[PDB]
């Protein structure tokens, strides 16, 4: 029995 | 707005649910699903009511609502 799976789908600091 | 929760049904009847906003591009869902299945995204086709879901389709464009189903098949 699989458990429920819910996935949520939600630059000057750069140095390279 | 609010997230709606979509159920993605695999060929083996497994389910992964995804929360997306009405303006989210569904490529993001497809990529996450393929990642979790351990297969290339381009090996799968995702259907809503039998119609192909494009990378840039949104739930709003497709008329999707809470608890709608997406089916995944091999490409």
């Amino acid at each position: 029995e699989a458990e429920e799976r819910v996935v949520v789908i939600s630059n000057s600091s750069s140095r390279y | 707005g609010e997230y709606i929760k979509l159920k993605v049904i695999g060929q083996d009847s497994s389910e992964i649910h995804f929360k997306v906003k009405m303006t989210t591009h569904l490529k993001k869902l497809k990529e996450s699903y393929a990642q979790r299945q351990g297969v290339p995204m381009n090996s799968l086709r995702f259907l809503f009511e039998g119609q192909r879901i494009a990378d840039n389709h949104t739930p709003k464009e497709l008329g999707m609502e809470e608890e709608d189903v997406i089916e995944v098949y091999q490409e």
